[PDB]
This record gives C-alpha cells, sequence and structure tokens, in this order.
RNA sequence: GAAACUGCGAAUGGCUCAUUAAAUCAGUUAUCGUUUAUUUGAUAGUUCCUUUACUACAUGGUAUAACUGUGGUAAUUCUAGA
RNA sequence: AUUCAUAAUAACUUUUCGAAUCGCAUGGCCUUGUGCUGGCGAUGGUUCAUUCAAAUUUCUGCCCUAUCAACUUUCGAUGGUAGGAUAGUGGCCUACCAUGGUUUCAACGGGUAACGGGGAAUAAGGGUUCGAUUCCGGAGAGGGAGCCUGAGAAACGGCUACCA
RNA sequence: GUGAACAGCCUCUAGUUGAUAGAAUAAUGUAGAUAAGGGAAGUCGGCAAAAUAGAUCCGUAACUUCGGGAUAAGGAUUGGCUCUAAGGGUCGGACGAUCAACUU
RNA sequence: GCAGUCAAGCGUUCAUAGCGACAUUGCUUUUUGAUUCUUCGAUGUCGGCUCUUCCUAUCAUACCGAAGCAGAAUUCGGUAA
RNA sequence: GAAUGUUACCGCAAUAGUAAUUGAACUUAGUACGAGAGGAACAGUUCAUUCGGAUAAUUGGUUUUUGCGGCUGUCUGAUCAGGCAUUGCCGCGAAGCUACCAUCCGCUGGAUUAUGGCUGAACGCCUCUAAGUCAGAAUCCAUGCUAGAACGCGGUGAUUUC
RNA sequence: UGUACAACGGGGUAUUGUAAGCAGUAGAGUAGCCUUGUUGUUACGAUCUGCUGAGAUUAAGCCUUUGUUGUCUGAUUUGU
C-alpha cells in the first residue's frame, strides 16, 4: 500500500484520504485535503504559500540536519587470473627485483645488438652480389 | 527478479535468481549507486556489499542514472549517452527510458560486488578472468610495469602465442608514442 | 582484414507544380552592405617566467567504442549493470 | 568615391592560431655520445587571395477584374535618432519622436481550371493561343511550426510538437 | 466622507433608543442564503430564482421614415505605491517676479 | 366493453392447434343513453401534481398444461394481484 | 399518564404489522436441436436495477465555529486594536447535520395451489380419485424483524423514626 | 469525601497561513543637508526578508490531565 504525495504541499497522502485529479494532458494531481485542492484551482503557487515543503524548501526553512550529514565509507580487495597468466606468472613476474630485471635485460640487449651488425654486413653482401652479379 | 552480478576484481560475472518479495524488498526505493548489505537478500552473499548500477525493466527498457523516479518516461537524447547509440551526426532520438529507483517492475538488477562476504560465491570469486588485451603505447607499457625513460619496451610489450597446427606463432602489438 | 573509433558525404541528385500577380522570373545592375567547406596560390624564429639552484619535449592526461562477460522487453537499427 | 588596403600608440581577452600527427627511404658528418644532422610527401594550421557558392540589391517588364475608389498605421503603415539583433544593409525588431507612404499614368481589393523564363502552335504582314512537362530560376516533400548537426538545411529517404 | 449625485453606505448637530417580556431552538412555516454532476429533462408557460451591470479604450449586423437601430453584438482594462509630462492667475519691461488649483 | 353454447367455414389435408359465419345464452357498470329518487336558505367543474389503498378481465416476473412446440422466438391455457 | 402495597431490575409474548425486487455478463456452449440459417437451459461465478433499514472512516454539500486570513466605505487624532454597513463582501474552514453525490446490511424452514404422478376400486378390464398417497409456485404459515395489551403475564432486589 | 464532580490552567487534536514588536548597505524612486561620498547621511516609500509553519482559535455535543481553586443532606411523597 503505497502514501502519495499531495502536490500542491508535498503533505503525506494515506489511502482513502483527499482527491485525485486527471487533467486534460493526462498529468494527474493528487490533494491531501480539500485546501490544497481549493488553492490549486485558484491557480495559487505552492512555492508563494508558507506551509508547503515547496516553499519551505525555496526559503531553506528547516534542512539543518542535512547540513550536518556527512562522510562515511568502506572499500576494495585483490587479484585475479588473465589466461595465459595464472596468478602465479603474475607472482614470478611481479616478484623478481631489478638486478634479474638488469640481468636479463643487459643480456638480451647484447644479445640481439650482434643479430643486428649481422643483418647490416648481409645487406652490404646482397649488395656486392648486386653490383656485381653477371652475366 | 534476477541479479546480474559482477566481481570486477577478477573481471567475473554470474547471474542469480531470487523469488520472494521479502528477500527482494531490501532493493525497493534504492538508487543506483546505493550500496546494499548483503545478509538481507540471502545466507550466501552474508557479509557481501552491492553497489547498485542500473538494469532493465519488463518490456526491456534500461534504467538510467540520474532520473530518479521509479517510473518510465521519455527523454531525449544526445550524443556520448546510456541508453542511446545515435545513428548520424547530430541525431537525437525521443526514446522511452526507466527510471534509476528500483521497483518489483524490473526484470534484472545489475549490482557490481564492492566488498566481500563472510564465504565463497562459485562462478565469482572462485573463478578468474585475463584482461583481453595489454598495454599499446609506450608510455603505458612503462607504466603498467613501473620502467623510466631508460628501459626501453620493445622487450616488455605482451607476446600472445596462437598456433597453426604444427607451427605455434608470438603476435605482440606495435608500439605507439 | 570483420567490427568499431575517427574523418568526409548524406545541403548534390531525382521528383512534383501545391502555393506564389510586383511575388517569382528575365534582361540589366550593386556589395564603399556580407557569409563562404572545398580547389588553387601565398602566409607563422616571438607561446614559459620575478628571469641562478627550473618548466616531461627523448614527446605530458584519462575515458570509451568495438570486444569479453552478466541481463531486460510480445515487439524496432531499444539497450542497462559490470 | 571611403574613416580603403596597410601601419603606429595605450590597453583589453573564462585568449584564437603558432604541428605532442602519418607514410616511404636510410644518408651524411666527428670531440664516436646510436651525437648532431638529413631526402622525397601526407594530413593538418592562422590570416590573405582565388575558385565553387550564397544572401541581399538598382533599373524596366506580368493574365482577367470598377457588379473593387480610395488604400496603408489591431498589433509598423512612411521617415528621423539610438540601441538590439543579423554573416551583414534595412522598421528586421525595440524604445523615443514625427505624420508620413500608394492611388484614374487604376492604387487597394477580388479572380486565376497562374509557378516564371528558354520556348510551342498557327506561316502574306500586323497578330492570336499556349508553355504541368528533357535546359535555367523558384518552391515543396500529407498540413503548420520549431530546431539539432554543419561550410552550407529552417533539411523531411534528420529530429521535436501539434493537426489529419 | 465616499461617489456622477438631494443614491446607497458610515459620521457631526439635534432627536430617539417607543412599539409585552423570559426560557428553549421539534415539525410545518414566513423572510434571508448556499449547493457536487447535469442544465429547463420541471412547468400551460423559465413562473421563481440565477446570470449581466459602474468607468476607460477598442469594436459594433440586418433594416430604416436616414432621425435611428446602438450600451447592438463582441472584447481588453480597473488596487496600492513611487515617479514623469501637460494643462492657469496677477504684477514689473522672448524672458523676469509672485500667487494658486485640481485634473489628464 | 367483456365471456360463452351450436359448429357451417378458415386453417395444403384436418370443424374446434389457433380461429369461427348464421344464429343464440349471458356478464360488467371506468362508454353513452334512458329515468328524475336525493341535494337549488348550496355537496366547490376538467386536467395535472402528490399519496395511500382496493379490484382482476394478468402486461412483466414464479411454477405449470397446449400447439400447425425440432432449436430459438411465439402463441392458447391454468394456479397467481 | 391517575388507579391496583411501594419502588427497582431482568424477562415472557397474545394481538397487530412485516419485504424485498427485477436484469445482465462469465461459464455451461457455439453445445442440445437443426440441411442450413441459426441456437437454449439447469448447477457454478461476478455484477447490476427498483425497493428498504441504518450509518458518517472516507469524498462531497452546508457555515453565526462570525474559527483564521484577505477586501471596500466610514467612524475611534495616528499606531495597535476595534465599531457600523439587518450575517458588509471574498478564500479557506473544524464540528454537527447530511447524498445512489457517500458507505454498510437486507434470514431459512414447513405446508400447499395449478400440474405431473403412485397405489386403486367403482366396472374381474381400464382409470392420478372414489378411500389412501408422492412431487410441487413470486402463494400461505412459521423462523426472522418492529411495537408490546397503558384493565395480558413471569422471575428478581430493596422495602421508612423522625 | 471519591479511581468524586466542577471552574480554570496545562498537554494532545484541529483550523487558518506566518501575529504584535523590533531589525535590515531588501525596496521603484523623489526631495533636503552637508565634512561631497573605496558603504555620506536626512525625510518619505506600497512592499520584501528575519526572528516566524508563526500568531489567533480549538467543545460550545474533540481527547486527555500528578497542577490551581471550589463544591458535597434544599423540597415533596410513598406501606402489603
Ligand atoms: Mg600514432
Ligand atoms: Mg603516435
Ligand atoms: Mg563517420
Ligand atoms: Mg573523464
Ligand atoms: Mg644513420
Ligand atoms: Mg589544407
Ligand atoms: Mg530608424
Ligand atoms: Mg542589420
Ligand atoms: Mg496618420
Ligand atoms: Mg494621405
Ligand atoms: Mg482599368
Ligand atoms: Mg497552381
Ligand atoms: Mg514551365
Ligand atoms: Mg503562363
Ligand atoms: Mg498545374
Ligand atoms: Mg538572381
Ligand atoms: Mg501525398
Ligand atoms: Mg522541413
Ligand atoms: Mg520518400
Ligand atoms: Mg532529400
Ligand atoms: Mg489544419
Amino acid at each position: 500500500m503505497k502514501v502519495e504525495i499531495d502536490s500542491f504541499s508535498g503533505a503525506k497522502i494515506y489511502p482513502g484520504r483527499g482527491t485525485l485529479f486527471v487533467r486534460g494532458d493526462s498529468k494527474i494531481f493528487r490533494f491531501q485535503n480539500s485546501k490544497s485542492a481549493s488553492l490549486f484551482k485558484q491557480r495559487k503557487n505552492p512555492r508563494r504559500i508558507a506551509w508547503t515543503v515547496l516553499f519551505r524548501k525555496h526559503h531553506k526553512k528547516g534542512i539543518t540536519e542535512e547540513v550536518a550529514k556527512k562522510r562515511s565509507r568502506k572499500t576494495v580487495k585483490a587479484q585475479r587470473p588473465i589466461t595465459g597468466a595464472s596468478l602465479d606468472l603474475i607472482k614470478e613476474r611481479r616478484s623478481l627485483k631489478p638486478e634479474v630485471r638488469k640481468a636479463n635485460r643487459e643480456e638480451k640487449l647484447k644479445a640481439n645488438k650482434e643479430k643486428k651488425k649481422a643483418e647490416k654486413a648481409a645487406r652490404k653482401a646482397e649488395k656486392a652480389k648486386s653490383a656485381g652479379t653477371q652475366s | 527478479m534476477k541479479l546480474n552480478i559482477s566481481y570486477p576484481v577478477n573481471g567475473s560475472q554470474k547471474t542469480f535468481e531470487i523469488d520472494d518479495e521479502h528477500r527482494i524488498r531490501v532493493f525497493f526505493d534504492k538508487r543506483i549507486g546505493q550500496e546494499v548489505d548483503g545478509e538481507a537478500v540471502g545466507d550466501e552473499f552474508k557479509g557481501y556489499v552491492f553497489k547498485i548500477s542500473g538494469g532493465n525493466d519488463k518490456q526491456g527498457f534500461p534504467m538510467k542514472q540520474g532520473v530518479l523516479l521509479p517510473t518510465r518516461i521519455k527523454l531525449l537524447l544526445t550524443k556520448n549517452v546510456s541508453c542511446y547509440r545515435p545513428r548520424r551526426d547530430g541525431e537525437r532520438k525521443r526514446k522511452s527510458v526507466r527510471g534509476a529507483i528500483v521497483g518489483p517492475d524490473l526484470a534484472v538488477l545489475a549490482l557490481v560486488i564492492v566488498k566481500k562476504g563472510e564465504q565463497e560465491l562459485e562462478g565469482l570469486t572462485d573463478t578468474t578472468v585475463p584482461k583481453r588485451l595489454g598495454p599499446k603505447r609506450a608510455n603505458n607499457i612503462r607504466k603498467f610495469f613501473g620502467l623510466s625513460k631508460e628501459d626501453d619496451v620493445r622487450d616488455f610489450v605482451i607476446r600472445r602465442e596462437v598456433t597453426k597446427g604444427e607451427k605455434t606463432y608470438t603476435k605482440a602489438p606495435k608500439i605507439q608514442r
């Protein structure tokens, strides 16, 4: 069972209470009693009628509890595999400290330094062929 | 309704089915992003915390963060937004969309786990799922490994093995910047 | 090389003759009264700062599609949460 | 023909532009750092010109009609000043002020089974009748209005509302 | 005083406060009001009631004895406050001094 | 005004399902006449409105019997106000 | 409301009154019947019509709550706050009253009529009828409901010192 | 003489819609006077904002009540 709210006064409407208007467009309006109903019919503006939720909001009457309510939290956790990387490859990789990196590194870094100058002499090779390669 | 639960630490996900108005009802008037303590919804999820993220009503309309409302409304939508992918430059469409406030009119709630509960959920905590693609731009490789503008990438790029049958190969990105 | 991002195009073409009588339209003028993607030709040594203990330039930032996975609706080039 | 082009002074600016982009080649030059240099061309970029446009705009020219004689200022009608708005001139709009503007040389109103032109048909000449329709211009996308995108649309094989 | 006013409403001067009284507040009355939705279906018949109404500005048909019809009809406006402008008199030679109203 | 008896006829055939001529017996007193008993030192006209009650020759509704009642619809009839 | 000793409380029930009404939809069923066209009902379900008896949570009407506020004109020197204007006017307005304008409630047994039958003579057959008898209606009689005979009645309490 | 009753007061419930008073570099403005304005002041000014969902009313046929105050043997009849 639902408590509707008065669409002029913001008042709680319990089952059976008040009335429900259905306008031409089809905007539904609900009033809690015949006072809000009437003020609505007179084309009053809730924002200028002081007892309403709407006026009270537009005039910062009340609040105070909301300017007090601040903070609260809680968060987080850990790690999942990646397919082609079990948590173990991930432990193994992550763990190993710089001196093995530099090691690994400067090895390969020397290892293909060889490949480079090797392919280079390979160029001059198919070229002292191609500045020869006769009849 | 059906719950769509994601464990975004592992990259896992599974669905769950709740019948029982009282077990559900914990989610009512809760909005997108609100947290929900687990035990209320079940004994399995005891302790578990859920941050609500969206989901669909019957008739399938997606929720849209920020509307408020526990109903459906039709909005003009634009480039760069939820529940709309524009067909043409500067096209906008007026489309039905569901409010961001949970009601029993939903076929599916979409939750993301924020804190793990006291017990394991099988397809979610037990299983763990590899991040499809690795860093491609230079300095993102530098960051995903912590490196210094000294270390040289090339041998830090990822290397994905895939087989021709009796010829197993090795493909890496193509570093940029 | 699919998908998708990005860019460009969809303001051309084609069709019809309902309006329209100093309107349109024609010939003739005006911009010393303006906008102009593009094409073509040119056109940029100056950007930082109380100004010696410097400022990534050997190059700075994240957020997203496609995708993966979990979903909703009788139903559309509907789309949500992760 | 200019308060033109261009330039100088003082400042102004939620500061526009001044390349964090891509492809091919790999070469010179030493104090040997992978140093410092360096070929061809792509896409960009500000301002000016050019080209493709556009928008307004001068002069003259339209069918029948008086059983249409006065018309124009509700709620701009005609002009002045200032502003706002526009890409920009302009009652385009707004304020203030004035009392103007058109008309028997036919205004204004009505009709049109009216889109305009290039043209067509009929051959002594003068004419008469026609032109929805292969090219040019204009307008529209069932009817109205509104607008997003964009260099350009008040677009409809775009959206938005209302009406049918 | 309000206002067009010798209207209505309230007041001053003057004059009254005299027309049996007490307690209740049934029906039915007499006189005064109001009613959701419908709107003359009531009734011989809209009888009775209701609705309109002052002023300013706009606008206003047939017909006509050309005088009318006409407040035709149909519309907008109207408080309070604070300002602006315009509208006279008298006396000294295009001004100058002085006095005094309210109205638009 | 209302109801009977006879049954020639109607009703494809068949008097009487439903009807019914020529005749004939009645009933009623919301028709209209006929009368002139009461009232002309008074009994206040027509219609409507309002409201109660009564009659039954029953229109509807309850249960039945008939049919030219297949069904549906009707029609005749009973107990019924 | 006098009089039956006084006064009080609880009751009986003679007599009189009496009340409910009608429709539809779903289902039965596109069925029974029918060549087709068409086309029911009983049981069960949900509603409605006309009537009646109450009731006022709610909604609505009423407003001298002259309850709060607003407004015109005048009067109290001004202010505050008030008077008068046959209840001055306007908006809201509690309570009370009240509306098919609101909501709730409106009982179930018997005995019969018509009629259809059982057994059965009269009349050795036949026959619902003569004796006897079954079923049977918005009827009637009760149940129920309203008064309670002021000359109908029962059970019970207390019955005077100044 | 009470778990009394009443008049007040208090609390609740209602109705209306923000009292009076004070304050305000709130207010279209106009007009005075000065030291002539890094806020000049004085007069007047509908209205606006705050204190203020305030104030007023609330049984007369609303509910309640640890308070205050008061009341508590007048008249007439009746017997088997
Ligand atoms: Mg790149
Ligand atoms: Mg790059
Ligand atoms: Mg694209
Ligand atoms: Mg971001
Ligand atoms: Mg080199
Ligand atoms: Mg370019
Ligand atoms: Mg001008
Ligand atoms: Mg201009
Ligand atoms: Mg003029
Ligand atoms: Mg003139
Ligand atoms: Mg002429
Ligand atoms: Mg035409
Ligand atoms: Mg043509
Ligand atoms: Mg033509
Ligand atoms: Mg045509
Ligand atoms: Mg042109
Ligand atoms: Mg068409
Ligand atoms: Mg369009
Ligand atoms: Mg089309
Ligand atoms: Mg098109
Ligand atoms: Mg139309």
